[PDB]
Formats: C-alpha cells, structure tokens, sequence
C-alpha cells in the first residue's frame, strides 16, 4: 500500500493512496528515498497523518525538514502511530522525537517494548485526587503557592524571566533527593539549555534514574508538537506498568501549542482569535489530561509556560491556566527590580493553600503577606501622586513591612552560582513561615531593606546586616 | 438515501455524501459505532460533528442516519451520580437505572406558563443573600477573573440546600478531570451528594460533548422541574462552552462573528438560560434556577460572550481579583452587582435590613476615593467610612461556611442599627462568630420566630439580646 | 414552490423556479407533516434575506430550524410578514409573526393584515408640530420634557430602572391621556415579559395596550423583526385611528445585536466592534417610520442598554442621532433610592426652551440644573472639609440642592409591586410650581427625608407632618 | 525539467511544469535571476524571486538547477562584500570559491555542543565586564534607533583583530550608504583582513532580506565546522522579520499577533540555533552570534523582541538616553543580562566584577541606604566609554577592581609588571 506525495509545503505534506487503503489519523508514514541521480537528494523523513481529504488523500505533518521532497515520491505506511521505545531501556538515555537515541550510547534493541504516543486520558474512575505538600525549598513557592505531590504545576513566564533557572532549581532541590523516577522533555527550548542540563544531570549522578526527550526550536513544528507526547508516554509507562512515583519536567509546553498554530493555516483550518488554531483548547486538553496521577501511581508534573509579548490574557496561557493545580506567575517587572525568582506573590495561587492542607499558621501568614502586598500595590498610586509623608502611620507601617516582605521573598539560587558567584540556599517550610510571621510581627523592623535581598533563612538577613 | 459515505474526516468533524433525508441536529452512526450530530446540511455535503474518538473513522466509511434527536436519560436514579452529557456514568458505581428520556433540545416554558419568582434560594453567603438576592427561577450569572471564587460560591450554594428540598445539578464543563473529582469528593464530604447530579465534560472530551453538556444538565433539571420539585443548575464555565462551539463552527466552515465566535452564539446561550424558569400553580410550583459562570481575562466584561451572558441574566455577581487578594472573601463586588428580582427574592426580615445595608454601602462607595486623606477628614465622612469598614468586615465569610438566614438577618440588623460602631474593626469577624453561638444559647426564640413568620421579631427584644451579648463580649 | 437545499443553523437556502423567485424580505412558510416516524412536524417561517443566483435565495429563520430536511417544499407567500392590525390587536400578546401567543383565543383569518416592511413617510407627507407630551414624572416633565412624535431614549446600565420606567409611562399615559400604546418586546426576557403582562392585566391597561414579544430565546431574525411588528401596529393606530399613539420598545441594544448576529450568520464582514456593516441603515429604517404625519402622531419611548458604560458603542451612539429627548438612568442614584434614577444633568431634551414650554418652565429647569451642577462641584469640598468652610451662599445652594435632589424622585404606580407604597401622578404645572417653591426657599425648614419619595410638594408637607416635624 | 511562469507578482511567481523540482531548490529565470521554490502544489510550483523581478514576465521559461538553497563559501570571501547569494557587489572583481553550503542546514544536536569555556573579548567595558559574551554564545543587541548598536558590532569586529577568529557582518535592510561607510571603516582599521560582509539593502526585494542571515550563518558554519571560530552579526533582525512578514502576506498566509506569521519565531530559531560551541570531538569550533533588534519607543515587551530574547542567551538593552543624556553607551543593566555568565569571563574579571549587575539593578529600583546610592552612582559613572577604539581587558580588570584614564596611564606607564601576569593567566 505505497503512497505518493502530491503536494509539499514547509511543515505539511499531502499524500495520495490510490489503492483505496488509507492510513488512520495519527498513523506514521515514511519517506525513505535514495537519490537516483545527481539532481535529487537522499531523504529519510517521518510524517504524521493529521487530516483526511477527498479522493484518497491525507494531510500529514512532517517530523523533520521537508527540503528535497519531490512530488510523486514513494510513501511507506507503518500501520500504527509513532511508537517510542519504553521501559527500562529509557533510563539514563536521551531520545529525539521518534524515541531514537541521540546520546551516542548505542542503538536501542529492536525487540524492545514500544508504546504509541497517542492514547486517551485516564477515565474518571481512574484518577486519584489527594493533596500532599511537595517541599521545594523555595521561599515564595512553598509559602504563597505550595506545590502538590502528584499534582500539576505551571511556571508562567515571559521571555527571559527565569522559567529555565527555576526548572533547574526544582530539579536540583527535588529530583536529586527523590527515590522515584524522573523524565525531562525539552519542548521548544534551547539546545544549549538541553546540553547544559544533561551535563548537570550526569555529573550529579541523577541521570541514572532519568530519561530525556529533546526536540528543540531548531526543529520543524511536528517535532515540537510530538516531543511532549513522547515524554508523556515515557513517564506514563513508569506510572502505569511500574507504579513508581514520577517527576515529569517540561521546559516549555507552550511551544506545543505554538507549533500546532504554525501548521494550523496550512492544514486548512480557519483562523481563530489572535490567529491561533480553532481547536487550541481541545488539542491542549487531549495532552494535559494525560499528564495526571492515577491509582496506579503519582506523577508530579512541572511545566514552564511561555507567555507571548508578556500578555497573560493570550489564548494559550489563558487556556493552560485551567489545567494546573499550582501556578507560578513570573513577572518581568519583578525581574527588572532584581527580585528573583520574579514570582508574582499575588497572581500565583495553588489549590494546596488551604487551612486543612498546610495548617492554620501557614495559611494565616500567607494570607496576611498577600493582603499586605496588595495593600502596598494599591497604596503605590497614592504615594506617587500625594507622596510618602501624607500617608497615615498604619499605611507607613504597611509600606515598610511590604518592602521588607517583597525583598525577603527573594532568595539566592543554587543555579544562580554562575550568575552570582554565591552559593544557593534551601529554606524549610517551617523556617519560611517562622521568618514571615516574625517579619509581619515587627521583630525585624530596624534591619535595612537591602539585607532582605537574595537571602536564605531569616537569620541570614541579620548576618547580611552585620556586613553593613 | 438513509446511508452515506464519509468523504472527509478530521480534527473532530466529518463531511459525508448522500445523507439525503437527514434532519438538522439528527443523530448518525458510524461503522465503528461512534455517534455524531449532522449539523451543517449543504447541497451535496453533510457536515457531521463527531461525538466520540474520531481516530477510528476513515474516509469512505459508512455512515447511517438514526432518525432520532439526541435524548438524555433522566430520572430519580441520577441523584448522587457523576455522568457525561450522554448520561452514561463516569464513576465506577455501576449503571444509572433510569427508565425515561428527555430530548436534549426542548422548548422553554412559555410566557404564560411562568410566574413571578417570589421564594428565595438561600445561598448561605451573606453578601449574596443580602445585596444580590437570588430567587427560585432566576437566571443569575457569576462573572469574574480566574481564581476568584466562582466554583467555591457555587459549591457553597449547593452545600446550603440540605434541608430546603432544593435539588441541585452541577454541570462541570471544560475543567480537568482532577478538578471535577475534587469537586465531587468535597460535595460528598459535606453530604451534598444526597441531592446532587454532576455532569462532567472535561477538556479531553470531544468538543461537542462540551457544547452539549449544559443542554444535558438543563434537560435533567427540567424533569424535576415539571414534577413540582425545585432544581438548581450550575454551569462552571459558559466561556469554555462558547469556545468549543466556536471551534465546531470554524471547523464546519461557518462565517466568523465578533471575535471569530459564530453568528448564533448568543442564541446558543439564550435558549439555554431562558430554560430556567419558575412555573405557575397550573403547571406546578416546580422551578429551575440557573447559575452560569463567565471568566474575564483582564477584568474585561466588554468582550462578546461576557456581554451576551450579562444581557441574558437577571443579575450579575462580579468577583474581583483585587478584592480577593485584599482579604475580602468571597470577593463580591456589591457595588457593581445587580439583581432585577431584588426584594421579591428575600425574606421580609431580610429585606427590611438589606435595604439599609444597601444604603450604607452606597454612601460608603462615595467616600472611598477620599480615604487617601482619611486621617484628617470630616466627622460625617469619618463616620460613614467607619460604618463601611465594619460592613465590609461583616460581609467577610470563610470557605465552606454557610450561615443560616436568620443569623444573617440578625447580624445585619446588629450592623445597621449601630451596635458595632464601638467594637474595633479587626474584631468584627470574631464578633460575628461568638454572637452566633450566643444566639444558639439564648436567642433560640428569635431564630424560631424568623424561621416561622419570615419576618423580623420584636425590635426591643432584639435590642435587649444585642445589649446582653455586648455585655458578654 | 421552492425547496430547501442548505441548512446552516438559523440560515436556510431555498431554491425556486427559474424565474419565479420571491422578493427580498418576503415571508416563506415551511409547513411539513412528518411522513414517517423518523422525522418531525415542521411549522417554520423564513424571511428572504438576499439572492445568490442560480434560482437560489438565502433566508433567515424566525423559529427553530431543528428537524429540517433538504428538499421539503417551501410556500412563497408573495408578501412580507403580515401582522394583524386594529381593534382585534388591542389587549393581546403576539410574537414576531403576529400570531397571538396568549391563551385568549386567536385572530380570525378574515382580518386586515399589514406588511411590516414599508418605506418611511415622504418629505411632503411629514408634519413638524412640536407639542409637549405630559407624562406625570416630575424629573422628566421638568428637566427633559417629551414631545409628541418624538423619540425618547432611556439610556442605562443593568439595573437602573428602564423597564419599570417604561411600565409607568404606559400606565400613566393610558390612565390620563387615554392613548393607544404598543409594546415591542425586542429580545424580551420571558420572566420580564410575564411580569409585564401580569401588571398590565392587573391595572386594567390591558385594553389600552397591545404587546409584541420577540423572545430572547428566539433566532436573531425574530428579535430584530419584532420591533418592526410593533411599529406596524403603532403606525396603523396612528393613521387609521388618528389620535396619538405611543410605541414602547424593550431595548434597542438587543435589536442592534440581533441585526449584528443576523449579518454575521449571513456572512457579511463586520464593522466597528463586530457589528453589522448596515447598522446605521437598519436603525434609520426603524426610527424613520416613527414620525408625526398629517394623519396623526407616533410618540416612541425606547430603552437602550449601554454596555460597560461605553456610550461610544455603535448601538447607543447610532441611536443618539434619532432621539429628540435622551434620559440617562444612573445606577449611583438608584443605589441611593432616587428613582427613576434619572440623571438630572445628563438628561437632554429638544424642547427645553421657552418657545415650547414657556419662560417660567425653562427658567425653573435651568435654575435647577445650575443648582445641581454647583452641588456636584461642591461635593469634594463638602466631603473633605466641613460644611462650615462653605460660604453662606454655598451653604444655601447645598441646602436647597439636597431638597431638589430627593424631590425629583416620585413614588411609582408600578413600584407598589416592589415597595408597596401607592404611586402618584404629577401635572407639569404642579411640577414646576413645586420646584419653583423649593427654589424660593419656602421649605428650607423641612428635613430632606420629607422629599424622599412623593408626588407633590403638598405631599412633602404632609409627609413632614407625618414624621412629626 | 523546465517550466513556464504563469503568474508573477511582487517578487513571488507561480510556474507550471516543474515536475521534478525539490522543495527549497534553486531555479533559473530566463534573464538569469535566481529563485527558490517554496511550495509545490498539484499542478503549479510556487517560486520566490531572489533579485530584480521586473524583468521576469509571464511565459518566461524557468530552468531547474538541481541544487538546494546554497551559498558559496571559502577563504576568498574574506574582505569581500557579497549579496545573500554570494555574488560580489563591490568593484573588486569576482570571488573565486570551491565549496558551497546549504542555506537551511540542520543545527548541531544536543550532544555535539559544550558549555561556553572561553571569552569573546568585545572590547567595550560594560559589555566585557557587566554582560559577558562567550565564544559560542548568542547575545542579542536590542535598542531603539541610534543608541549605537552598529557601533558596538563594529568595535567588536575591530577588536577581534589580535584574536584568531573570523568575523562576519550581515546587513539586513540597512541603507547601502551606511553599509559602504561601515565597510570603509572596517577597511581603515584593517578589519577586512578577516571579515566577510553580506549586504541586503532596503531597495532589495523582501526575499533577499529574509535570506541574508541564513547566508551569513552558512558562511560562518564553513569556518566553524573546520575548527575555526566565527562571529556573525545581523545588522537588524527586526527588518528581516518585517521582510518575512511581507513575503508571507504576499503568499496569502493569515497573520498573527502583530501581522507577523506563525513562523516568525521558528524563522529566527532555526537561525540562532545554528550558532553553537561544538565539543572537542567535533573539532572545537564555534560560531558566536550578535542579533540586532530595534524597539519602538524602547518597548521590549513587544512580539519580535520577546521572540528573539526567547531564542538568544541574553540581551544588551541600549536605551535611548544616549545623545540627550550622555554616558553613551548607557546600559540598562537591570535588563541587560548575560545567560552564560561568569563562565565567559576570565578568572580575574569574574573575581573583581561579579556584583556589578545586581548593584545596578537595585540602584535603578531605588531611583523610582545613602552609601548604597553613592556606590551605585559610582558604579554608573565608572563604566563610561570612549569612541570606536577597543580597550584591552588586561589593563581594565584592575581599573574595575579599583572601586579612570589617569589609572589607565598610571598602570601601564609604570611598566607592564601588572600587565604581563594577567596577559599570561
Ligand atoms: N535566583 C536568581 N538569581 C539571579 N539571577 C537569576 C535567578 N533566577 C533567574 N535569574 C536570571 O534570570 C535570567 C533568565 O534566564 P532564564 O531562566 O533562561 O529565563 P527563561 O524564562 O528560561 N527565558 P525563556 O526560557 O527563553 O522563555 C538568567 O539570565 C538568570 O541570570
Ligand atoms: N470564600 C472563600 N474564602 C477563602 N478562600 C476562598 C473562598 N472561596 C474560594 N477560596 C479559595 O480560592 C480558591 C479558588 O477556587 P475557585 O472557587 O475554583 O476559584 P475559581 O473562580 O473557580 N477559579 P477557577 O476554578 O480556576 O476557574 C479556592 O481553592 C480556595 O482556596
Ligand atoms: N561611545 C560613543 N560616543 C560617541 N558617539 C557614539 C558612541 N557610540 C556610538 N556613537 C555614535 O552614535 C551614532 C549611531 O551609531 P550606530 O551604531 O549606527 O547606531 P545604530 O544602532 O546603527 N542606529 P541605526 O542607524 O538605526 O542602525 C553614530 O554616529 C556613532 O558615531
Ligand atoms: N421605581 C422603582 N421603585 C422601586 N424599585 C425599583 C424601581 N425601579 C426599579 N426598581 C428595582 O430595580 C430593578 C430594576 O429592574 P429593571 O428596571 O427591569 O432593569 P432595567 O432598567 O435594566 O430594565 C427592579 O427589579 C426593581 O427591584
Ligand atoms: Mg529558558
Ligand atoms: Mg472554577
Ligand atoms: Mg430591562
């Protein structure tokens, strides 16, 4: 049942199966052609069927560069979706989209177990809902929006705000000390970031219990669309067929949506709002619903979501906001002020911030901190117009403690070494809550605000103050 | 003419040849058994919307018309279950044993089949119960930004209906399955499952199921409405239903509208919401109360779907992020909120105090902008500001903490009459707690009078009780 | 006879004979009995929207399109939607198609039925004869009087009081001027339609009013033609009966949105904020048939919903170009108890000049406007500084200004439904007399709450006595 | 394998009969104008013209070259000025080359690279001390009109003279007069002894502006895969993005956020991902990149600036406060951040000046602690910079460590006893 290429575009290719035996949707197709003379180029390309058309025709999205494709080329049908090799072999290895290793560690054995990347999400009676606090050691994250073990976490950010650095600290603080299993899927991130993280993972001895999937910005839209699904399949085998706790990191899940939008017009779909796909929400949901915990095993998933043009009301981040338990919002304004991780203390909220989940003391201090910061934000306009002296004594105290808190919410990162020359810090949740409760009480009113920036525990603040 | 061949399959839709006698909105069956709805009928082409996994459908596959409009099974068995728009259960609790079906697309009761809504739906939230009253048969929208308290408000509403014969339906649409499961389990923990039906249409479900979910929910609710029972239907986001319908229309090649939304999207909401009605005694007292939800992006109520749903509903509760983060819970914007039923959906005792409360809040909203100078303002302005601060502390409530109507009336009476002007502001919440216990210790006669007569008790006895508690405090 | 070839929601394409095509806006009927058990009975009415060629027309449905089958015959009536007009129309509730949706029988076949699409009266058939229409509302009669044949727009937000004000205008005019009133429920809420019908029936206005409801849960074509249906009833009553006839329209905003949705369904490119390109043409074609002619006059009162307080929205801005008088309903006053929540300073009338209302009326209205403007300017100073800081004249102007501010509010005949207090009707002469007496300082010793909600200044004195002053 | 043009628009044609044309091929028009085949359909082939299209008319025959999009490369390009197709544009005769490189070649994999281990001494105090750049980095220069971005690139290429690194200058949409002035400036400083210049002026068609940075990247790739080190400068990536937007809209592709296509990210990505520092196994070569972006009113949160920031390994924000505020080139260090960081600098520079950026960000925040403000203003004033002269790092490290032209002369005129120690280490 050979096919023939009839049309060629950048990321999409149209194929014709004249024998009345069409592939199903998501079926994999192969172009494997050798240059028959000097005027062609040998090509080895993988296509993924996306739509059916009239008269025995299928629209597919190529997984690599389409340059060199010639109309009338032979097509092989694999009879199944893209099957990636899964199991024990994935551990300690790096794969491209198609599950083929790229780490120069050898070829995966052919007879290894392979799983398709397209499957329905777990049904309602299968998911397990339970909130347990996952300690990251990051003051603002563990205080104002604690992460849930087995939940879904989203680090929303613009360009150059700290998504990747935050991902690296979550790996360095959480994945290193956890006895489960780990998967990292680089979707539309930088190849330099992937290589650097791979080296940091190997030299830390963690790669032994980690699998990696890398399809980056230099790759066509189909690769960036299916990297997330391949990594999800790899983590889902561990969750289902082994029942082990999984840590699934995705350094940019937004690039999946962006790559789907790139090929949206060429597939033949009318533009939606802001030029996105008409089926943005459905395509995203068919992926984000597979990333979930089940009665077989938990998956702690951390996804970084890029925000185009620093607009949180963009259709992709807005649609993604409904798929995540904990959310971290990274603000450019906070980043410009030297406040890292540049986590928005207000707009970032998590389902775990409840009096019965994190305790009454933690909930009280977190809510008081958020109220103080919101009050300071509202007072900023009055300060700009009227001034500082015209404020009341209560408002002056609010501004004082709000500046102190906003600085103290920042902390020196481990991954910040190469950016700061300073060793990182790990703050237990008890220390964070105690420090903020003492800050609000006024125990550390007299300390200059400068001492509260890029600091660890609260005693490190007074230690920095001794340096002045 | 009753059988065709699909000529195009893709992205949750199909195009078929030869379904000559198919009706608009009919049901069709594919070779693999997956249902579909024939929506677009054209000259030599039928547009089918796929109601299942479409991966198994290929070009040239047979499609057969069924000659049957979608019907949702409904009965008293559904109470306490979680189902999808097609009515099939999603929990492991076995099949639902119903024995009757209602068409998913049905006429709303006419103009003469209704009655002026007069009995209150007691939310249990003091701000809503006082300043934005809701009555059985009303269509009330809750509109706000993300993470402001929409689903929490709806869940508290459903929680409060334990001893009010007030049957509830919760249409969870577009939410991730974990969120729906958490909602179901937290309804169960508080005992709401004894009178609640949950309709689930998660994100991974095909978009037509999302589109049809509120139709299925209101179809289930109409069955209890027509038997004299009172029904409450809550749609956790109509925005996602609108998005799914726009996706369907764009795939079906329908001309865009204001924001690529279809031309008839307004119709789609209206014919849904106007199915929530209170019936006259000739048809039975059964009513249906709707609570559509709308999410605004930058607090922008000026978009297409938010404007449509604001136009349809009899009132809008605006939840504000800046109010949520400022400690005001559940962050109800009582200044921008509206209710066209108003006092018709309140107890007389509640009306007599809610009018004064609305006057107080209207006065207070006229002096917020002057609070920047609040240290050195006028005596009357300072008094109004203090009363407004006490009021906004009184209206503050906690999660999953419904308050009985009589105690709401009594605390609002204490606030308006000026008994709270002496205590400090930060203590008001504590007051509102302890006083309640005081009532359950001593003021049982007042609560019983309010519950029986639905009117304020003798005012001098109420003042004496308040003075006794203030002595106790 | 044609046959339906394409169905895309509320849009139906019908193919006819080679030369016997219907005209634009013509009404077509689809009445089909279910031949088998696999189909349903169909009773649908379409309006020919435009022509596609190849003997095909594109039409808009005025009912639910569910259950239509390609190929079923379509009846070409040869004329636009016909509507019963006259004596039989009075005291009845109709839909967009003129069918009575009440249970009080139906309309006989042998009755006069007028088409709802007709050119507006010509230039030489017009008649400009300005005369004030007395409504009985103090604030309206004083600061923004209405004229016979004029278009009076009530702009407002979500709960300001436009529909209750329309209800009072109907009731007061029917009870005092004995005029024929028509009500057009454009995008009517079935709950509010039921309430309106009940309150018409209870107060006896049922015999002086004819209600037309285009239900909110109906396709946009019905919601955008129901206004024309009501206008056709009103125009018959103006011409063949002679005496002044009033036409109240539920919401113009919902008619413009129905038109916008109809255009979007037809596939035309949107304009401004998604609205239909032909918005101005459609609004003109509505509002230009509401004119006073040699035979009679049609006064019109239309409520306009202003979304998000955006007066620059195409619907209110386009409506502004047809309104002789515009009344602004403000939520801030309504929250204060001031009803009809009419904005005294934003309310404008074409006939607030001495040549139409008299020197005394104009002088009193202007003095009230000036006093209220001065009070608004002094709001900030009285809020921050004490009233002592104001001069004697400023103290006097605020002292009187509060009295006027409450005095513009009057008890509503329909508000007895809400608050129970009986309403009142205030003649324009007594209105100006009361405001003149207030401005003269005759009642600076009465506490402001006496003026809260009354009809006449004599009622103010009576209420002040009632409180024990 | 020849076709006939059936449509020819604003630099985009459609031909009929090119049966065996590969996607992305090169095609020859009857008058010798090169074109690239973009889209292949059932009956016609879409071609994009790469030159003067006014001489091409419907019915003109088009031949198939049999080669994918390629640019000539070699040692002869050194010191020459060529168009994106490699044809010389200066009056210095032809360029004699032997090798060609594909335009859209695949970037090196994730295992072929290594961390940035060596510095790229630009020669500007703030750039080499506060926002360091390595030999494999992709550092974006972003700013408004004027603001001295091209000046920064010229000084970089000039200072690379003593280094053993080839340099490339890609001019996108710039005025041909300005390109001539820059080329003559490089000639007068001897920079053309190792520099290639690729030019695509404003009068040129949009396809050439779209294609030029790919040609520059391939030209640098030839040297990097050979083991040598390269530096590539795109004179404005915003203008390339605008050219691609025009070329796409001419093809009737629906637009996106700011009328740009959906590919406008990918278009830059597959470019700046070809700049890498190869491993020791891959020969050790590298290709630094210096993309340029122009911001309207200094707004960085726009669409193309955020795309490029997402793609590059840092940015240098040159704010407009230069020629009405002095202290040029002013650095918005609270936003100018290098993502490679202290690995790029030498040990001495990393030791001495590892705290400047955070201090500058905090000082800019507090100008919305008297000692902090005084020290911050001192840190602002110390990094003052001179004209197009490179300044060596070896004598500048101690000048930075002091916290200074008097220091500059005092350090060296008293002997090199401090200079040689750091010149060796
Ligand atoms: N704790 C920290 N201390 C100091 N600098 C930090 C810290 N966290 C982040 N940064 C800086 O944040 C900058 C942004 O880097 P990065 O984390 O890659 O942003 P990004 O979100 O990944 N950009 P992108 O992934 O392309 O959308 C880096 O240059 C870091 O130096
Ligand atoms: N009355 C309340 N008091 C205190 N916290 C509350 C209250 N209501 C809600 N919350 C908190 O706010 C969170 C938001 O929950 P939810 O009610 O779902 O917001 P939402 O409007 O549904 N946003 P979303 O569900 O993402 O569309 C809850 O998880 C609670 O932690
Ligand atoms: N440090 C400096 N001192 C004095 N003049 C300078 C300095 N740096 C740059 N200039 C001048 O600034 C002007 C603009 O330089 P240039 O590098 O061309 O900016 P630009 O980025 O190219 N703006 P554009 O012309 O739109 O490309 C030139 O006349 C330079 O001589
Ligand atoms: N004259 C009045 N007296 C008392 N209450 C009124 C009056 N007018 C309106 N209201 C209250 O305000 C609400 C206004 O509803 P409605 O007038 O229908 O809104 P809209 O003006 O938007 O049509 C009513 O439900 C009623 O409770
Ligand atoms: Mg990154
Ligand atoms: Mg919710
Ligand atoms: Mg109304």
């Amino acid at each position: 049942t050979r096919g023939r290429v009839i049309q060629v575009m950048g990321p999409v290719v149209d194929v014709k199966f004249e024998n009345g035996h069409l592939p199903a949707i998501y079926n994999a197709l192969k172009i494997q052609h050798k240059a028959r003379n000097e005027n062609e180029v040998d090509i080895d390309l993988t296509l993924e069927v996306a739509l059916h058309l009239g008269d025995d025709t299928v629209r597919t999205i190529a997984m690599a560069s389409t340059d060199g494709l010639i109309r009338g080329m032979e097509v092989i049908d694999t009879g199944a979706p893209i099957s990636v090799p899964v199991g024990e072999v994935t551990l300690g290895r790096v794969f491209n989209v198609l599950g083929e290793p790229i780490d120069l560690e050898g070829d995966i054995p052919a007879d290894a177990r392979r799983d398709p990347i397209h499957r329905p999400a777990p049904k309602f009676e299968e998911l397990a809902t339970e909130v347990e606090i996952l300690e990251t050691g990051i003051k603002v994250v563990d205080l104002l929006a604690p992460y849930i073990k087995g939940g879904k976490i989203g680090l929303f950010g613009g360009a150059g705000v700290g998504k990747t650095v935050l991902i690296q600290e979550l790996i360095h603080n959480i994945a290193q000390e956890h006895g489960g299993i780990s998967v990292f899927a680089g979707v539309g991130e930088r190849t330099r970031e992937g290589n650097d993280l791979y080296h940091e993972m190997k030299d830390s001895g963690v790669i032994s219990k980690t699998a990696m999937v890398f399809g980056q910005m230099n790759e066509p839209p189909g690769a960036r669309m299916r990297v997330a699904l391949t990594g999800l399949t790899m983590a889902e085998y561990f969750r289902d067929e082994q029942g082990q706790d999984v840590l699934l990191f995705i350094d940019n899940i937004f690039r999946f949506t962006q790559a789907g939008s790139e090929v949206s017009a060429l597939l033949g779909r009318m533009p939606s709002a802001v030029g996105y796909q008409p089926t943005l929400a459905t395509e995203m949901g068919q992926l984000q619903e597979r990333i979930t915990s089940t009665a077989k095993g938990s998956i702690t998933s951390i996804q970084a979501i890029y925000v185009p043009a620093d607009d949180y009301t963009d259709p992709a981040p807005a649609t993604t906001f409904s798929h995540l338990d904990a959310t971290t919002n990274l603000e450019r304004k906070l980043a410009e002020m030297g406040i890292y991780p540049a986590v928005d203390p207000l707009a970032s909220t998590s389902r775990a911030l409840a009096p019965e989940i994190v305790g009454e003391e933690h909930y009280q201090v977190a809510r008081k901190v958020q109220q103080t910061l919101q009050r300071y934000k509202e007072l900023q306009d009055i300060i700009a117009i009227l001034g500082m002296d015209e404020l009341s004594d209560e408002d002056k105290l609010v501004v004082h403690r709000a500046r102190r808190i906003q600085f103290f919410l920042s902390q020196n990162f481990h991954v910040a070494e190469q950016f700061t020359g300073q060793p990182g810090s790990y703050v237990p949740v008890k220390e964070t809550v105690r420090g903020f409760k003492e800050i609000l009480e006024g125990k550390y009113d007299h300390l200059p605000e400068d001492a509260f920036r890029l600091v660890g525990r609260i005693e490190e603040v007074v230690e920095k103050a001794k340096a002045m | 003419s009753d059988v065709g061949t699909v000529i195009q399959v893709g992205d949750g839709i199909a195009r078929a040849h030869g379904l000559d006698n198919v009706m608009s909105g009919e049901l069709v069956e594919f070779a693999n058994g997956v249902m579909g709805m024939a929506l677009n009928l054209e000259e030599n082409n039928v547009g089918i919307v796929i109601l299942g996994p479409y991966t198994g459908i290929k070009e040239g596959d047979e499609v057969r018309r069924t000659g049957r409009i979608m019907e949702v099974p409904v009965g008293e068995a559904l109470i306490g279950r979680v189902v999808n728009p097609l009515g099939q259960p999603v929990d492991g609790l076995g099949p639902v044993e119903t024995t009757e079906t209602r068409p998913i697309e049905s006429r709303a009761p006419g103009v003469m089949d209704r009655r002026s809504v007069h009995e209150p739906l007691q939310t249990g939230i003091k701000a809503i119960d006082a300043l934005v009253p809701i009555g059985r048969g009303q269509r009330e929208l809750i509109i706000g930004d993300r993470q402001t308290g929409k689903t929490s408000v709806a869940i508290d509403t459903i929680i409060n209906q334990k001893d009010q014969n007030m049957i509830s339906i919760y249409v969870a649409i577009g939410q991730k399955e974990s969120t729906v499961r958490t909602v179901v389990e937290t309804l169960r923990k508080h005992g709401a499952l004894d009178y609640t039906i949950v309709v689930t249409a998660s994100a991974s479900q095909p978009a037509p199921l999302l589109f049809l979910a509120p139709y299925a929910g209101v179809a289930m609710g109409e069955y209890f409405m027509y038997k004299g029972k009172h029904v409450l239907v809550v749609y956790d986001d109509l925005s996602k239903q609108a998005a799914a319908y726009r996706e369907l229309s764009l795939l079906l090649r329908r001309p865009p509208g204001r924001e690529a939304y279809p031309g008839d999207i307004f119709y789609l909401h209206s014919r849904l919401l106007e199915r929530a009605a209170k019936l006259s005694d000739a048809k039975g007292g059964g009513s249906l109360t709707a609570l559509p939800f709308v999410e605004t992006q930058a607090g922008d109520i000026s978009a297409y779907i938010p404007t449509n749903v604001i136009s349809i509903t009899d009132g809008q509760i605006f939840l504000q992020s800046d109010l949520f983060f400022s400690g005001v819970r559940p962050a109800i914007n009582a200044g921008l909120s509206v209710s066209r039923v108003g006092g018709a959906a309140q107890i007389k005792a509640m009306k007599k105090v809610a009018g004064t409360l609305r006057l107080d809040l209207a006065a207070y909203r006229e002096l917020e902008a002057f609070a920047q100078f609040g240290s050195d303002l006028d005596k009357a302005t300072q008094a109004k500001l203090a009363r407004g601060a006490r009021t906004v502390e009184v209206l503050k409530q906690d999660l999953h903490q419904p308050i009985p109507v009589e105690k709401q009336v009594l605390i609002i009476y204490a606030l308006t009459r000026g008994f709270l002007d002496d205590i400090p502001v930060e203590d008001v919440r504590r007051f509102e707690k302890e006083f309640y216990l005081f009532l359950d210790q001593n003021g049982q006669h007042l609560l019983e009078h309010i519950r029986t007569t639905k009117d304020l008790p003798n005012e001098d006895d109420l003042n004496k009780a308040i003075e006794a508690f203030k002595k106790t405090f």
